[PDB]
């Protein structure tokens, strides 16, 4: 799915169950170790996750 | 004492300003700051003397001549006077270490 | 203890 | 809280009485009644006063003005010591301003009465001995007597005595921490058994 | 953006001059045995109206 901030920076999710046994959720604005800016050094900047 | 002076044509230098990005470098970034790898960019600038080639004196306290501060890479901001076409470019930049 | 010297050597 | 008309007296806390030195005081009108106010202090015999700009009268202090005056000082009195200082309002000195009313409330002048401590002049070096003594079944005793004058300063002398036993005086957490089961090699077992 | 004042004695005023303070710590300097752990300081000295 996809959702967008509120004024208070909220979505609400809301997930139907009747699959494998374990779930993992994250929700993300940017993506996962991007290219430019990867940080594989002193760099401080960590986006949220 | 960075001693620096080039001459376009080997005799004709300008009145002017130089400064230089002597900087402590060398620590492989993703450039995520925004600004490159430097841990240090010092401006030693100073105006180019009319009379005869220009010279610089530049402390290694400030460098921070320390352990882990690391090997350098520089790349001068020399510009040109009354024309605007100011020059760039990394050279004397792949230094040693200690 | 506690106490004071030093009022001369101004010769 | 607040005070209308009132001398804010500050300096530092504890001074000495050999070398002279000065204070600062000032007198604070939050009022835009703009005064003419005459600051002054009442000495005792405990101290000598001397001013520095007293010879000028001061001129006017409207809402949130405050005209402060110097005075050097040396005292000679010693102990916990009271500080007095001066201020009111005053009449008919159309000089500054365009008016001088000049009546706060009936507690209109404000007369302060500040605290002191005051230690003493001179090169503070000490004395000191000690002894123990213990009988299981009797009796023993001590005495310490230190005459100490040479081309003294008087009033000087003070000492606060213990009578002790410095086995535990803030022995608790060694003998509460120094316990441990031991780990590793022989070394370390004789370290982790041996203070115990 | 920096700004200060204090409630006095029933909140009132009382004038003077300010002198602002701004350093980083644990600086540059040999970090083992310090030197000038103070960073590079600057002044913003103001006059307390
Ligand atoms: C090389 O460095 C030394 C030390 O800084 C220079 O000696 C002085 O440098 C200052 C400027 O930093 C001058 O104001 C003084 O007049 C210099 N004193 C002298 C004459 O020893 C020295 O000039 C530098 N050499 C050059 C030309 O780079
Ligand atoms: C100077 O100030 C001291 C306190 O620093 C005064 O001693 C107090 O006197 C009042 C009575 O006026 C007693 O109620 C207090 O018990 C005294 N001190 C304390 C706190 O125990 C002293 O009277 C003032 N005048 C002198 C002698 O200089
Ligand atoms: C959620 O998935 C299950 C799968 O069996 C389905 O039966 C159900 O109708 C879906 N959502 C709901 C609660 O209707
Ligand atoms: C300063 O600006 C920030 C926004 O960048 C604001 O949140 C803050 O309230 C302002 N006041 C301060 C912290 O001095």
């Amino acid at each position: 799915s996809n959702a967008t901030t509120d004024e208070h920076g909220l979505v609400q999710f809301s997930i139907n169950t009747t699959n494998v046994m374990g779930t993992s959720l994250t929700v993300r604005v940017n993506y996962k170790d991007r290219s430019p800016c990867y940080g594989y050094q002193w760099v401080s900047e960590e986006h949220e996750e | 004492n960075v001693s620096v002076c080039g001459l376009y044509t080997y005799g004709k230098p300008v009145p002017g300003h130089v400064t230089v990005s002597i900087c402590r470098k060398y620590s492989d970034a993703s450039d995520c700051h925004g600004e490159d790898s430097q841990a240090f960019c010092e401006k030693f600038s100073g105006q180019l003397n009319s009379h005869g080639c220009f010279y610089q004196q530049v402390k290694t306290k400030v460098f921070q001549l320390k352990r882990k501060e690391y090997e350098m890479k520089l790349h001068t901001e020399a510009q040109i006077q009354e024309e605007g076409t100011v020059v760039e470019l990394t050279g004397r930049q792949s230094s040693e270490i200690t | 203890l506690k106490y004071n010297i030093l009022p001369e050597k101004e010769e | 809280a607040f005070q209308p008309f009132f001398v804010e007296l500050t300096m530092p806390y504890s001074v000495i009485r050999g070398e002279a030195f000065t204070l600062k005081a000032t007198v604070l009108n939050y009022l835009p009644k703009c005064i003419r106010v005459s600051v002054q202090l009442e000495a005792s015999p405990a101290f000598l006063a001397v001013p520095v700009e007293k010879e000028q009268a001061p001129h006017c202090i409207c809402a949130n003005g405050r005209q402060t005056v110097s005075w050097a000082v040396t005292p000679k009195s010693l102990g916990n010591v009271n500080f007095t200082v001066s201020a009111e309002a005053l009449e008919s000195q159309e000089l500054c301003g365009t008016e001088v009313p000049s009546v706060p409330e009936h507690g209109r002048k404000d007369t302060v009465i500040k605290p002191l401590l005051v230690e003493p002049e001179g090169l503070e070096k000490e004395t000191t001995f000690n002894s123990l003594l213990c009988p299981s079944g009797g009796e023993v005793s001590e005495e310490l007597s230190l005459k100490l004058p040479p081309n003294v300063v008087e009033e000087s002398a003070r000492a606060s005595v213990s009578v002790l036993g410095d086995i535990l005086g803030s022995a608790m957490q060694n003998t509460q921490n120094l316990l441990q089961m031991p780990y590793g090699c022989g070394e370390q077992n004789m370290v982790l058994f041996a203070p115990n």
